[PDB]
DNA sequence: CTAATAGATTAGAGCCGTCA
RNA sequence: UGACGGCUCUAAUCUAUUAGU
DNA sequence: ACTAATAGATTAGAGCCGTCA
RNA sequence: UGACGGCUCUAAUCUAUUAGU
């Protein structure tokens, strides 16, 4: 009777060349990789936002409790885990006063409302950066009532100046008092508060310019890539094409995780493939990055996608392969009903089990029950992901192990594992920001700005 | 000699601050002795005073929590500590670490106020550093730091009820196999017969239109009652194709390839199943995708079928467990079966708005788990069967398809300790 | 047989609201004003430059001595004076091309060689800033002639600080000549080199070493200087830059109004009316928005007289009653004074008044506490005249005396001329040595 | 044997000043015991404090502030201080210090000011020097400085040696005043006496051309020898203008303004000074601006005048003094001179290259100071005189100007003490 | 050239809960 | 926009075939 | 008409040297 | 571009006269 193949769980690195699995415990025990020690910060908002941010900032220093320390671990303090300084006495603050005249929305054409609202903050930040003497690392903008595309436009118009920015709402920071105003309670973080502090602290530290942790089970001479198409149809012309990519390389000493981006476009409505000429430039730039960084051409290149490749656009990729490098292509799908039920008990199948129907197709269980955490990652019985080797020749089990190991790198959070590989996630993360406005040429390809 | 820096802590009382402190202390050099670290034996304070306090301890780090007055163990430890302090006549032997806040000097133990200690209430990184420098200034012995020992100890001690084991287990899938098929698929020619306007889905048997090859699984005379003017046609001009050949993918002609034929068969079986659900005493609900099939209230014996719940009441409305199916053919001819919950205002009429339907589905399905889902799915599938072993999908006068009611069974090697409970 | 006058020396502020005179002694005694702690650094250059920089940076951490420490005080170490970390272990570095195929362009077209040389460094820095994951504060570009201007000019848009060092400066111990003669001898100054390098590096990192402490509320100081541009055929001659000194409700404001207003003609230096109107409007608006009120008094420093119709245009913008007293500073007037007996010249701080308007000020003399003379020969005074407006001459004399101590570019006891003119003369060439740029930054760390 | 000094302060409020004092004292050399730097952790503080104030204390300086006025610990510590003062029989034990000086006098302690105290409102280094001199006068036992001190002792005080004393002194300027002037300026006219081509600058006496007139300073017939066909002309049509009437600026006319007349007078005096300077047995050197005048070698006794060297010999070349003069009349009618040094090879023919001239100038002038410049300038201006009182300057047949040979003097009432020679 | 049946394969876009 | 996952609901296009050319 | 010239009195650029008895 | 000062050398406008259609 058909069996299930098991794959051992990978491990991540930490300070002093140590190994662990859960990022939270490793960080609380060992520490981050590199040593940075400046978190000079500046805020923008009303007086209430400033006072709330100050209150949360000095509150974050004390140890924080969690109801189930077996599932969600402790947060002892910022100075302990990270070994840095983040106080409230070294901040710069710029008032927004009570201008607020934009609140009547102009009663119509909310697009210009969003334009003006984002313009106010953008001009404030730009003037502060250009004229003020003091040095600032990151900006925390606090916004109090209803908008749609604030987040995309804000990061879109600030891309040229290359200034990191984090967006917060005082309802989240001050959920204690922002309770039911007429009988409708909104938030309750008593069961979670430590997790919220963990996530906010990790995001702030990463934005400051520090590397918390890195993978340590990569093979030399092996590259990686991502791909996803975004739908842009606000303009009348059918565009349908926004192709970005990411790159995860093993440098001679460390690792490199960045993005290769430039909006490549395509006519036709539903043609989700890529034109023969445009793919050449993307592959050439991706190859040249590694060629210049590592002084030599890569040995193996893996391409990940959520759609199959046709014959001609894939053949175009072959004219750029230098000597023999194999561009194995993998397709990942997230909707195929194969819910497996445990025969007895009340706990579902635990993660790490994979099913092979043939030498190409496979079912992978990236979500399950973690015995170490004594809890499940998914609310209901989990559903697997379909993995298919489209073109090229390789070994399926090795690809399964690699994609399983690729799910533990999510710097935007502090979770034990992620459902899908990050290389797919970040391209979609930056696609909407790039497509919010199309007035940028040669945008930065770092990560602090888009995230 | 003595080299262990004994630190007292309330092991039974809920405390999670000593563990990481001890871990970083042992990883930063000198050794540390703890009750919670060496949790491999059960005995009272016998070996402690016998070995470490008398002969194998350099310093003490008696902590001072809020509930230290009620605990007699810390008082006895402090008594032994002051005895040895009198013995060696050293004042710097007891440093009362303070963590919590509610300790007021007015309401405090009358004996602890003897000394003052490093404060860990503000931030214990500063306390860590000041403890290290105070230990350095007194020439406390310490070995060169070997943090791999701390890592190995952390891995070793926190291992119970974790990791994986070699226990065996089985799983049941969500699919259902196909065990039979009609011998051949037929294509009929009617031309002058069939009117070019009337609809074909209304026929009592599943059949769909091709260019000439009217696709059927039955004879060439089974629609007579539905519709007249069919006896003036001969069966010699019809076409028949074997089912094994089409299923194997070997069949291929000029006009039709294999994939189109497989799609035709899939459409036929889907329509046949949809039609067969007409006479099984069940109702249907419409979705954006294909239909869902739900059961009525009261029609089933006291809302149970072999000691299992299918229809229930939620506060005011009624919830029914409905299923949907779709045929698949690539790995093996099977039927995708998906579970949904349908809500009604009393049991005869469905709630109208979709938003409250979604909210009620979330609210009701919040607190269901693997066993309930599996049991309800299996019970509904078993009940829908018209036979004690399989299900007959009726495609013609005497032709039918057979679908078993036993899902595919998998099993592996790795497993875990099931009774985690919480 | 007339009478000279004496003006008391001002004092500068320090930490904990302390006041002193010598910036070096004050810094060594109390410390900086604000608290910053990050000097993450990046260096671009060859391997030899990187190793020399590392050696010097690890040398800096230990105290240094001088032959005459009573005159120039010693340096105790970076960690003591500033209380911040700046080590050689957290430095990022990207190698330059080793073979340097651009060397033979030294004898080729100078403009093309300079353009390529500046472009290489500019592109390396831009790529590092836009792509790399690490964070950097300042860039210590190391080099082994209209080149220092263009490098800072092309980097204005990206707003990234930088600082230029030479290999021969840091390694004067071994980088001697080929004929057995030390090109640079820093034995007598060795401590002062570390002092000034440390002060500049600390300032460019976002800190503030010291600030004035004897300013009056409601008074705005403004300076002006003209630069000559004739590389293009058109006679322009007009590049007006300015600074601004303001007293904020708590601290001080030190930046510079920018935008090089032009004017035709060859030698017509003074101004045009509309440009003057725009200049005054922008200057007034800056203080008005910063302090929520119009300035009480405005002083206009300059080194050349201006006419009346343009001055009338300036008067047309005065909000209510502000007096725009204009001061002219000149430096070439021979009035050398000789001491009657001894071998020591006249001390600084003296002044000579000949009428209600003109005056001679002796900002160059010998310091009694330092027991040394700032000028090598017998010093010469500076001529001060009040052109337009009404004020009190002695107040202006003491104010301009107090304005000559805030020079962050160095760590000297005092400067010969007010820094307001000096900084505009510092930024004028950077503005005028490249293509036109719109809305340039207003921070000094970028230009310096 | 008692060495350390106990510092009493309000710990909950003020700590920075105590740290500053302790750091300065340890950097000075004297051994100091303090609260937060040496011993506070894990000991009974009262026993240590009492034994320290009883056994090994020499001075007991305290900190006085409005926050520490009503703190039990410091007041009882000071009570113990009074009790031990009444046992040691030494009154130099407690030296109070003040940090806050903005409070009314009717809130002070019962008695804390009865001894000699110092104030720290003005600064902290000056008060530190005050305490240091008090310690030196009270003969506190010294401490080994490891033969590295006296460098901070140079700068321990805010003011090293700077202060403006009230001594009187004088200074000699670089300007020489004109004490006389001839009567009237003249304007002659014939339009035919001179050709319209030859240069007037070759005339033996200064004169210039203005409109059809010749502006000049002497009589009309004085140019007869150089320009014939002139004595036949009338002298009545010539115009005379008083010198005092224009020097005061009151004079004005349509055909000539006052500032133009002043410019003309400046031109005339410059040209006349050049003409006279031509015939004083000296040589001239040409610069970018007006010439400079120097002295040939071997024209004085042993190359000096009034036992002051004026011409010297360097390693290979010879250096000579020189001056250049220009007249200005805004603050007063005066002539100002500037000093330069000119280099030759023997004393007859001088060098040609400008770069070597500049290098030799810098090298020779590297080590010349105020007295040498003053004496050389005074000697040169004295030798050039034709009289023991002033210098004549003939302009025409009999008219002449006088220039005093004593620079204007400036006296000052504020100065320094001395450069200490050394 | 545009419209109706149907399969397999893509993207958006909201709303509820925090691993018994 | 602190994160994650599970549902529910709307569109394209591509591929036999039929009819409105 | 602007082309030269001889003066007074301003105003800007560059290129070499020493180091605070 | 480490940074300050002391000099040495160039050029250009703005006035006021007189020489050339
Ligand atoms: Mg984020
Ligand atoms: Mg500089």
């Amino acid at each position: 009777m058909k069996e299930l193949i098991y794959i051992e769980e990978p491990s991540i690195l930490f300070a002093h060349g140590q190994k662990c699995t859960d990022p939270r415990d490793g960080l609380a025990l060992f520490g981050p990789l590199n040593q940075i020690y400046g978190i000079k910060s500046g805020v923008v908002g009303t007086q209430k936002g400033l006072q709330i941010f100050k209150s949360y900032l000095d509150k974050i220093q004390k140890p924080i409790y969690n109801h189930n320390n077996i599932t969600r671990p402790m947060f002892p303090g910022f100075e302990a885990v990270f070994g840095c300084k983040w106080e409230s006495q070294n901040i710069v603050f710029k008032e927004i006063t009570d201008e607020e005249i934009r609140r009547y929305l102009f009663n119509a054409s909310t697009h210009k409302r969003t334009y003006d609202l984002v313009t106010l903050f953008n001009d404030k930040i730009i003037t502060a950066n250009k004229n003020d003497e003091e040095r600032v690392d990151v900006w925390f903008v606090i916004v109090p009532n209803y908008d749609a595309q604030f987040h995309d436009q804000l990061k879109a118009r600030l891309l040229e100046h290359t200034i990191p920015t984090q967006i917060l709402r005082e309802s989240t920071l001050a959920w204690r008092d922002f309770k039911n105003t007429f009988g409708a309670p909104i938030r309750d973080f008593s069961k979670i508060e430590g997790h919220l502090a963990w996530t906010i602290s990790t995001a702030a530290y990463y934005k400051a310019g520090g590397k918390p942790w890195k993978l340590g089970d990569i093979r030399p001479g092996v590259c990686y890539l991502g791909l996803v198409y975004k739908k842009i149809e606000k303009s009348k012309n059918p565009q349908n094409a926004c192709c970005a990519a990411q790159m995860f390389l093993d440098n001679g000493d460390g690792t490199v995780f960045k993005g290769e981006v430039g909006p490549w476009y395509n006519p036709e409505k539903g043609e989700y493939h890529l034109k023969p000429k445009e793919a050449k430039a993307l592959l050439t730039q991706a190859l040249e990055s590694y060629k210049e960084q590592n002084k030599s051409y890569p040995k193996e290149v893996f391409i990940h996608a959520r759609t199959r490749f046709n014959d001609e656009e894939w053949n175009a990729f072959n004219e750029v392969t230098p000597k023999n490098t194999n561009l194995v292509g993998v397709t990942i799908t997230k909707s195929k009903p194969l819910k497996l039920y445990k025969t007895e008990g009340a706990f579902p199948i635990m993660r790490g089990n994979a099913y092979i129907v043939d030498e190409k197709k496979a079912f992978l269980w990236t979500l399950g029950f973690v015995p170490k955490l004594q809890s499940t990652l998914s609310m209901e019985v989990p559903n697997p992901i379909f993995i298919e080797i489209n073109k090229g020749e390789a070994e399926i089990q090795q690809v399964l192990k690699d994609i399983l190991a690729l799910t533990k790198l999510n710097y935007n959070a502090c979770i034990y594992a992620d459902g899908e590989p990050v290389t797919l996630r970040f391209a979609n993360k930056i696609g909407e920001i790039l497509t919010a406005s199309t007035e940028i040429k040669t945008p930065p390809l770092a990560f602090k700005y888009y995230i | 000699m003595r080299n262990k820096i004994f630190i007292s802590h309330a092991t039974p009382e809920d405390d999670d601050f000593t563990r990481w402190l001890s871990l970083k202390l042992i990883g930063l050099g000198y050794e540390v002795w703890c009750d919670i670290l060496f949790l491999d034996k059960g005995v009272d304070f016998w070996s402690t005073i016998e070995k470490e306090i008398r002969e194998n301890t350099c310093k003490f780090l008696i902590v001072s929590s809020t509930a230290g007055n009620k605990r007699e163990g810390v008082l006895k430890e402090l008594a032994v500590a002051t005895k040895v302090k009198k013995h060696l006549q050293d004042d710097m032997f007891i440093i009362p670490l303070a963590i919590d806040e509610n300790l007021s000097y007015d309401d405090i133990n009358i004996e602890i106020v003897r000394l003052n200690a490093i404060d860990f209430k503000k931030s214990w990184a500063k306390g860590l550093q000041d403890l290290l420098d105070a230990f350095e200034k007194q020439n406390v012995p310490k070995k060169p730091p070997d943090h791999s020992k701390s890592n190995l100890l952390y891995q070793q001690i926190f291992l119970h009820d974790k990791q994986a084991i070699e226990k065996e287990e089985t799983y049941d899938s969500n699919w259902f196999p196909i065990i039979s098929f009609p011998n051949e698929l037929r294509f009929h020619r009617y031309d002058w017969r069939l009117p070019k306007q009337f609809d074909v889905r209304t026929l009592a048997f599943p059949a769909i239109r091709y260019k000439e090859y009217l696709c059927t699984f039955a004879w060439e005379y089974d629609f007579i009652h539905q519709l007249p003017k069919t006896e003036t046609y001969n069966g010699q001009e019809s076409i028949r194709i074997s089912t094994s050949d089409i299923l194997s993918g070997r069949y291929d002609t000029d006009f039709i390839r294999n994939y189109e034929c497989q799609r035709l068969i899939v459409q036929l079986i889907n329509k046949a199943f949809e039609l067969r659900m007409k006479d099984k005493n069940v109702r249907e609900y419409q979705m954006s995708k294909t239909f869902a099939y739900w059961i009525e209230k009261g029609k089933l014996e006291k809302d149970k079928f072999e000691k299992i719940k299918l229809v229930g009441k939620q506060k005011n409305k009624y919830w029914h467990f409905g299923i949907s199916a779709a045929g698949k053919l690539y790995p093996s001819p099977v039927l995708m079966v998906s579970s949904h919950i349908i809500f009604t205002m009393d049991g005869i009429n469905l709630i109208k708005s979709k938003s409250i339907q979604h909210s009620s589905r979330r609210k009701q399905g919040k607190n269901w788990w693997n066993d309930k889902w599996r049991e309800k799915l299996l019970a509904f599938i078993r009940f829908l069967s018209d036979d004690q072993n399989a299900i007959y999908l009726n495609v013609g006068s005497e032709e039918k398809i057979l679908i078993s009611n036993k899902p595919l069974k998998f099993f592996g090697k790795m497993s875990y300790v099931t009774p985690s409970e919480v």
